[PDB]
């Protein structure tokens, strides 16, 4: 390479560490690499940002594809790649995003451990829905949709807006689709919808409409049937080309399950059948993922015109009670 | 089909359809070293080295194709002596194959691609072996994420000339002619001047005037200026001329030899 580009490029590039201040900020560590709650050295800009360096060297399959999509998605409830740095001397890569102190899984345990109030649920699903149908509709899937990933923004000009994070680019399973369950070799749109079905059951109820103790997953199968009931017939005419459909006729008996359905779940945890949440959530829940409801028709439901009418802030100008992210050792 | 409908908002269209001027401005730093012509030349040359690297490596002709919209982004802003061309080719290879969802085509796969393309195919350009390893790939790899701004997503001719057949109820006649057409754009600048959907017009355009079929009243129905479409057929007609008059095999050594070199360090 030639010595004057080369000098020239390593005098005027932006160094991380140069342009923000991160030293003891860290707010999460996983197989995804380190992630630090940073603001600019500069001082012009006030903001906290997300500062992630990625896991390993170089440019992964699953960094490129990363990189490669949140380059081009723009959605004000999908979380946005700002900026990317690139360390050449140790092959390491980080990305910028824009900072949300809060997500649903810390929210629902808050109200789990003062019910969840339902102004806010309606707020929540309907940015969950708008940002999914936007990567739908660019034919983005995001494969593994949990609280854990819906982040909602904390204090600034975008408090209380929904952030869809972690998309699939490149163990519990309560969020995933019963035919994923029998062993079908493809993510679709429909298994988005499934988990954000059970991610509205949960802001609900305060507890996973699935939960199950620690493909084919006998024990996640059963839950699903004693929440739903067992799958007629006439409402899922295909499940028997699911690849595990007779391992499922062999361990299972609709017998079993006669008198479960998402009605009596529902009315246990003081959810009227006669309400509109009700009647969305079933839509969503629907076993059969041809009979599921899409983002769209989902964000058309006339819940979302009954009053109270969801709010960009799904907070609607009151206190966060929600605490802060808390930060990590370097260890 | 990630992101095939949202060409209008893209990092493509906002940041990578460049003007004329700009280009042929940054151009004039190699053009004291190779004139005009042998520049373009050389642009179908290495345009031929790729797609002999993506055929060797068994790719998808879109997989080539983003690779060598990789390749003209880079020397479309830095001068040829940068990073040698010879390593840039298989780094743009190397990247497209991980966005492009085939996958991290194998380091020993890579290299063995490069150096077999370079001794069978082209021995008239160099006689000596590939010299580069994968620790060189590996550094010039971040050197172009940079410059193009990490910008991965690139749209092609190939889905719109294939929707625009379709319509016409033409795909048979037309189809295969159309699509080696738009492969031959590859030669020249127009991937970074025009939207793909302009260019698969022109390429149909051509087509249907080679095959003496009359498509006037097809054309006259789309809201589409005409301008820059006849722009880009000039461009195309241009290219078989320049395609008959060059002899690749017999130039390519002499026209290698005239590019800048790199500055060692001191
Ligand atoms: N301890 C933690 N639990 N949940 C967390 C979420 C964030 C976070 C905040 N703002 C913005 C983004 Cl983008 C965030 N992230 C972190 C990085 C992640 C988590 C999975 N893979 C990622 O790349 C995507 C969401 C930080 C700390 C957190």
């Amino acid at each position: 390479m030639d010595y004057d580009f080369k000098v020239k490029l390593s005098s005027e590039r932006e160094r991380v560490e140069d342009l923000f201040e991160y030293e003891g900020c860290k707010v999460g560590r996983g197989t995804y690499g380190h992630v630090y709650k940073a603001k600019r050295k500069d001082g012009k800009d006030d903001k906290d940002y997300a500062l992630k360096q990625i896991e390993g060297t170089g440019i992964s399959m699953s960094a490129c594809r990363e990189i490669a999509l949140l380059r081009e998605l723009k959605h004000p409830n999908v979380i946005s790649l700002q900026k990317v740095f690139l360390s050449h001397a140790d092959r390491k890569v980080w990305l910028l995003f824009d900072y949300a102190e809060h997500d649903l899984w810390h929210i629902i345990k808050f109200h789990r451990a003062v019910q969840l109030p339902r102004g806010m649920v309606k707020s929540l699903l309907y940015q969950i829905l708008d940002g999914i149908h936007y990567l739908h509709a660019n034919w983005v899937l995001h494969r593994d949709l949990k609280p854990a990933n819906i982040l909602v923004m904390g204090e600034g000009p975008e408090r209380g807006r929904v952030k869809i994070a972690d998309m699939g680019f490149a163990v519990t399973f309560w969020y995933r689709a019963p035919e994923l369950l029998l062993g079908a070799r493809h993510y679709t749109k429909a298994i988005d919808i499934w988990a954000i079905g059970c991610i509205f059951a949960e802001l609900l109820t305060s507890e996973p409409i699935f939960h199950c103790r620690q493909p084919y997953h006998h024990d996640q199968l059963d839950r699903i049937f004693n929440v739903m009931g067992f799958p007629a017939d006439k409402d899922w005419e295909d499940i028997k080309k699911m690849p595990e459909h007779s391992t499922l006729m062999k361990d299972f008996r609709r017998n079993t399950y006669t008198n479960c359905s998402l009605i009596k779940y529902m009315e246990k945890h003081k959810v009227k059948p006669d309400s509109k949440a009700f009647h969305l959530l079933q839509k969503l829940l629907t076993m059969d993922p041809i009979k599921r409801i899409t983002s769209e028709q989902a964000m058309q439901d006339p819940y979302f015109l009954e009053d109270p009418l969801p709010t960009s802030d799904v907070f609607a100008g009151c206190q966060i009670p929600y605490p802060k992210r808390e930060f990590l050792t370097e260890e | 089909k990630a992101m095939a409908g949202n060409f209008w908002q893209s990092s493509h269209y906002l940041q990578w359809i460049l003007d004329k001027q700009d280009l042929l401005k940054e151009r004039q730093k190699d053009l004291k070293f190779l004139s005009e012509e042998e520049y373009w030349k050389l642009q179908i040359f290495f345009t031929n080295v790729i797609q002999a690297l993506g055929e060797h490596l068994k790719l998808r002709q879109q997989v080539i194709a983003t690779a060598t919209v990789y390749f003209k982004r880079f020397y479309a802003r830095y001068s040829l002596k940068s990073i040698d061309p010879v390593l840039m080719a298989p780094t743009c290879v190397f990247l497209a194959s991980k966005v492009e969802e085939f996958g991290v085509v194998s380091n020993t796969r890579l290299i063995a691609a490069a150096t077999s393309v370079l001794k069978t195919r082209f021995s008239y350009a160099f006689p000596k072996e590939f010299p580069y390893r994968m620790n060189h790939i590996l550094e010039c790899e971040f050197y172009l994420l940079e410059l193009m701004d990490c910008c991965l997503i690139v749209y092609h001719p190939y889905r719109p000339l294939l929707q625009y057949v379709q319509d016409m109820g033409q795909e048979d006649m037309l189809l295969p002619l159309a699509w080696r057409i738009v492969n031959d754009t590859y030669r020249t600048d127009l991937c970074l001047l025009y939207p793909p959907f302009m260019i698969a017009l022109a390429c149909l355009h051509v087509a249907c005037v080679v095959q003496q079929k009359d498509a006037r009243q097809w054309f006259a129905e789309l809201s589409v200026d005409m301008e820059k479409i006849l722009e880009i057929i000039r461009v195309i007609l241009k290219l078989y001329e320049q395609w008959k008059n060059f002899d690749e095999r017999k130039e390519m050594a002499t026209i290698l030899s005239k590019m800048p070199k790199p500055k060692p360090p001191p």
